[PDB]
């Protein structure tokens, strides 16, 4: 029985049981001062974790939870709501020492049963993909202060995933059905309380000042700003001009044109706004189109890969994107597990078993989607296309794809949020147009998009693959078969390789030596078989602000840190007075 | 973070 005050899903904890505060924080970091963010699209209740809505900007965040992360590390957790953690060698176990400070926002104390209520809340009433994870878990208060856990199977990630699980007052959550909306903000405990509100429009969050945990290592020098309001925006483009009038304080761009040629006004030659190229060198989101391989017109690989074909990025990226962007091609992209070199004998004996299975390049290529002469027409790509089209019996009836046997034109859908920019989106139907293909375009709000991404009631639509700096069990949820409606699972595969490949991956958990080959073979599987069509993503994070904020001298790896930044008071006397907006 | 997908339906 080991005793800890720290945890890491692969290797030690960096930051010592002493510690007093993260190394990319200010520890006398001054409290005040408001910070107005956008969002775009709507919201239309505040339960994150309902099984329908719209959820509110930051109410993934409205809870304390037992053990928190370091946003410098992969996967470190340190002490929260707990002080403390016994345990097993073998992950199998642990009982949870709860803070006696721990309180919700109403004063009232969070507790054991509060962990054991929460637990079953989600069990019983929370997204289906819970129960199938956590079946064969208990958590159950043993003494008032202390949680025990114990797992049917030795798993540490398990484990530290419910240290991430939101503590709820079972006081306010008897009285809600986790799986409905909620049309006021719930009973919490975090340093951010929703404090006003227009459905829709805005959510405003107000410090909470005597927030039981301000003084915990974990939370030194964050949580600075009294005020942080989000106002929403059905346009990124209206979005970009109110940032530049003032409107809001803080713009994440990603729009290379925007960027490259946009950021100009009198407002950034007074230096009221400061522009910022953080590189970084860490896991990337990376950007794909999805396609749904449960609908016929996607069903065959040699389609799937003709289509890839027809997608012309360093067309897209010279013509529309000042060549900012980086062409996506993996699923662990940036990282040690990215399969960038041909498979070595550990990968070989992991993947030789599935041959019959698995696409013959796994073996023999490295993965590289379609490089384009840039020009919009590469012969050679186009001319692949239509042989492998012609071979799935599609063939050209005059100018239009035909199925050779039923005569059905192919066509299918583009599902797009209609607040972003997507200027590739007429380029790419072009390219479609000259190989015989119809693409619908479907441009739809933020509500109905969430809801049809959720059921993938799409053909086609943009999804962003979150940056896994490891090959983490989370896996299960967005690839195997058992998850294929957890809403993660965006082409809908359901595949006995992808599935023996994730079991490997979670059976060796917390081995790093095994976990290298694993990943970058269940890279080459994921790549290979063409189940979404690779977009681009880019190693640095453009940052706009009007100057009335200052930073610590480190950035965090994993966050941009923005719960970091404090009010500058000196740098804001020079901008110009809010009360003009 | 880790887990958030277990808890959670997938939004934007
Ligand atoms: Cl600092
Ligand atoms: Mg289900």
């Amino acid at each position: 029985i080991k005793e800890s005050y720290a945890f890491a899903v692969l290797g030690e904890p960096r930051y010592a049981f002493n510690f007093n505060h993260f190394d990319y924080v200010n520890p006398a970091a001054p409290k005040g001062g408001q910070i107005t963010l956008s969002a775009l699209g709507t919201f239309d209740n505040f339960n994150r974790y309902a099984l329908r809505g719209n959820p509110g900007a930051r109410t993934e965040q409205l809870y304390d939870t037992l053990f928190t992360t370091s946003d410098d590390e992969p996967g470190s957790y340190y002490p929260l709501i707990a002080e403390s953690a016994r345990y097993a060698d073998d992950y199998s176990w642990v009982e949870v020492a709860i803070n006696p400070r721990a309180r919700f926002h109403d004063g009232s104390p969070i507790t054991a049963r509060d962990v054991e209520f929460t637990f079953q809340k989600f069990m019983t009433e929370g997204v289906p993909q819970f129960r199938l994870v956590y079946k064969g878990t208990t958590v159950k208060a043993i003494a008032p202060l202390t949680v025990r856990i114990e797992l049917a199977k030795p798993g540490k990630e398990d484990m530290l995933s419910l240290f991430s699980l939101p503590v709820f007052p079972e006081k306010y959550w008897k009285d809600h059905k986790l799986s409905d909306p909620l049309a006021t903000p719930p009973l919490a405990s975090g340093p951010y309380r929703v404090t006003s509100w227009k459905m829709g429009q805005n959510i405003v969050y107000s410090r909470v000042k005597d927030y039981w945990a301000a003084n915990l290592p974990v939370n030194r020098g964050r949580w600075n700003f009294d005020t942080i309001r989000y106002d929403y925006y059905l346009d990124d483009n209206v979005a970009f001009e109110a940032f530049k009038a003032g409107a809001f304080d803080l713009r994440m761009e990603n729009d290379a044109k925007n960027w490259a040629t946009r950021y100009t006004g009198k407002n950034f030659d007074k230096k009221y706004i400061i522009k910022d190229e953080q590189k970084n060198e860490s896991a990337q989101d990376t950007r794909w189109l999805a396609f749904n391989i449960q609908r016929p017109v996607f069903s065959d690989r040699r389609v799937r890969e003709a289509i890839t074909l027809a997608f012309d990025f360093e067309w897209m990226n010279k013509a529309l994107f000042y060549n900012a962007w980086s062409r996506t091609n993996s699923y662990f992209q940036n990282t040690e597990y990215a399969a960038r070199n041909y498979p070595d004998a550990a990968e070989l004996v992991l993947l030789a078993p599935m041959k019959k299975d698995l696409p013959s390049e796994v073996f023999t290529q490295i993965y590289q989607p379609p490089v384009s002469k840039g020009d919009g027409y590469d012969r050679d790509n186009l001319l692949k296309a239509d042989k492998l089209l012609n071979e799935a019996g599609w063939v050209l009836k005059g100018q239009q794809r035909v199925n050779a046997t039923t005569g059905q034109p192919l066509s299918f859908e583009l599902l797009l949020p209609a607040s972003s920019n997507s200027q590739w989106v007429l380029p790419f139907q072009h390219s479609l147009q000259r190989l015989g293909i119809n693409m619908d375009i479907r441009k739809v709000d933020n509500s109905q998009i969430t809801n049809r991404m959720r059921s993938r009631d799409y053909d086609m639509m943009p999804r962003v693959w979150r940056a896994m700096p490891w090959p983490s069990s989370d896996l299960q949820i967005s690839w195997s078969s058992e998850y294929i409606n957890s809403t993660y699972n965006a082409p809908g595969v359901q595949s006995p390789v992808i599935d023996s490949l994730i079991n490997q991956i979670i059976a060796a958990q917390g081995n790093k030596e095994k976990l290298l080959p694993l990943g970058r073979a269940l890279d080459r599987v994921l790549t290979w078989n063409y189940y979404m069509l690779p977009m681009w993503y880019m190693a640095e994070d453009r940052l706009a602000w009007w100057d009335k904020f200052s930073q610590p001298a480190v950035r965090p790896i994993y966050s941009l840190g923005i719960d970091t930044w404090w009010y500058d008071v000196n740098k804001a006397a020079k901008l110009p007075s809010a009360s003009k907006q | 973070v880790l887990g958030e997908p277990r808890y959670a339906f997938n939004f934007n």
